[PDB]
């Protein structure tokens, strides 16, 4: 008993601790999510204007966007928690294969097994997910901007430079952040009434 | 007894007053029941798109 | 409108968290109390049991 | 009668032990209770918002949904009193049948 | 806990409402939502023009 | 949030340890007295077998 | 016996719990779990970090 | 803009340094009874083991 009792409340220090971890990444993905926001004001506000603006103009909102692109960047990589570049989308990628996952498990029974599964996936060059950075579009986008001069060479139809793959690409890019936002915090739910049981078990 | 005493449910009691007057207090200060968490997934995601 | 669907999400009733707010309160300075009755009865163990 | 007094204290020791399990026991289901009252207002939530909501935001609350899912499985399972695995709920089923119970 | 207290984020979210409010007295005061900053670099360059 | 999870290692349950410091308060308040009684029996042999 | 005495535990009892009364004091007066010592190392080591 | 530059340095999060203020205050009435206790605890020597 004084093993299950002792195991246990080092474990409960183990999940709030998982708590802290998810809440950072959490925080992080937030800030991440209404960069985005402001980005999308950046691709209606370059809708070229229509075409009303110019080049010069798109040219100086590009350099926004590149700004806001690196600090993107700047979340997926500054979240070194523990040294853990958690927001490295590399960290844990499904893969389709157990080749390189590194599944970022947690222990909680102060018993074999009794373990969490937890799925972190976002970069920068993380965007509308056809199966991974697609090509110039579906991850650049958000890395590149074609918004330079390619969206003054079209607006509405080549699919590409054309003001609807690249609004479409910050549309699932945000939409990705959602899902896994509600993963982690589901995550976070988990050990909440996980706390719960083991607090009041243990006792 | 003189080796646990029993009201440690306090304790836990007490633990999950301070989770609910923080959390309370989190929400008041920003003024807003939304959660930085995924804690409500879909009102999240609902709300930022 | 689309800002009224906005705020009811997000939006606080914030006499009802203020409620909360003091409801939780008054449940965190209580059992700190009974914590105190639970850390103070021995005391009577060691001094009239002996 | 130091039979009866001896063998019914260690009586007491027993039946002092059962109220400690049937009490862990029964925090447990608390928690798996309080649990499945956050799942109610889970589909409630997933009323579709009567269709309100989309496709990808049921699956974020099925996410939700099936974390606290394994939640209720480990409510089931990490309940190992004594090593006994007493939510189990294959541990004790009347079964219709003396076969195992 | 006696060591580190939990609504820092309070402390956030009220230099935020400063940046905000500030923010809000800098364009009533000069009567102006173009900002002197670079921000909405192409509603200024434009103006500009 | 960093510093949340510096609280979660350094931070205390200030009601926790106080429960402990006095539990352990009561522990080494008694034992005291049973070494009184200890260091007082054989004053007996002492007194009454001899 | 008058030669040894047999509560020489009641000292090592009471001297465990003057270690025990004493280390929650040191942990109250700081008001910190963490230990000066290596004990908690990975605690240690990842706080500091 | 220089004066702004002029604040980031000298300027002070009165907020934050309450809350380090008032933290630093309870650090500093807590030890204080801690050290009462300590210097209240071999009285049970004197009048017990003796």
């Amino acid at each position: 008993m004084r093993g299950q009792i002792r195991g246990l409340e080092m474990a409960s220090k183990n999940s709030q601790d998982g708590i802290s971890l998810i809440q950072t990444a959490e925080g992080a993905l937030t800030e991440t999510h209404a960069i985005l926001q402001r980005v999308r004001e950046l691709v209606v506000q370059a809708g070229n204007t229509g075409t009303q603006d110019k080049a010069t103009d798109l040219q100086s909102i590009q350099d926004e966007i590149s700004a806001l692109t690196d600090e993107i960047d700047g979340i997926s990589n500054r979240t070194e928690f523990n040294g853990k570049k958690l927001l490295d989308g590399t960290y844990k990628v499904d893969t389709a294969t157990p080749a390189n996952q590194k599944n970022l498990v947690f222990q909680i029974g102060a018993n074999a097994t009794q373990q969490i599964s937890v799925n972190i996936e976002d970069m920068g060059a993380d965007a509308l997910g056809i199966k991974e950075a697609d090509g110039s579009i579906a991850a650049l986008h958000s890395v590149n901007d074609l918004d330079v001069t390619k969206f003054a060479d079209n607006a509405a139809d080549c699919a590409d430079i054309g003001f609807d793959a690249q609004l479409k690409v910050v549309d699932e890019a945000i939409n990705q952040v959602s899902s896994q936002r509600a993963k982690l915090g589901a995550v976070q739910n988990r050990l909440e009434h996980t706390i719960n049981n083991l607090s009041a078990s243990g006792e | 007894i003189n080796h646990n005493i029993a009201a440690l449910n306090t304790l836990n009691r007490l633990s999950s007053n301070n989770s609910a007057s923080q959390k309370n207090m989190e929400k008041l200060s920003s003024g807003l029941r939304i959660n930085r968490a995924g804690d409500d997934a879909a009102g999240l995601a609902i709300s930022e798109k | 409108n689309l800002t009224a669907a906005e705020s009811r999400i997000r939006d606080v009733d914030m006499a009802k968290e203020m409620s909360e707010f003091t409801k939780n309160n008054i449940l965190s300075q209580a059992p700190q109390a009974m914590l105190a009755q639970a850390n103070q009865q021995p005391q009577n163990v060691l001094q009239l049991l002996r």
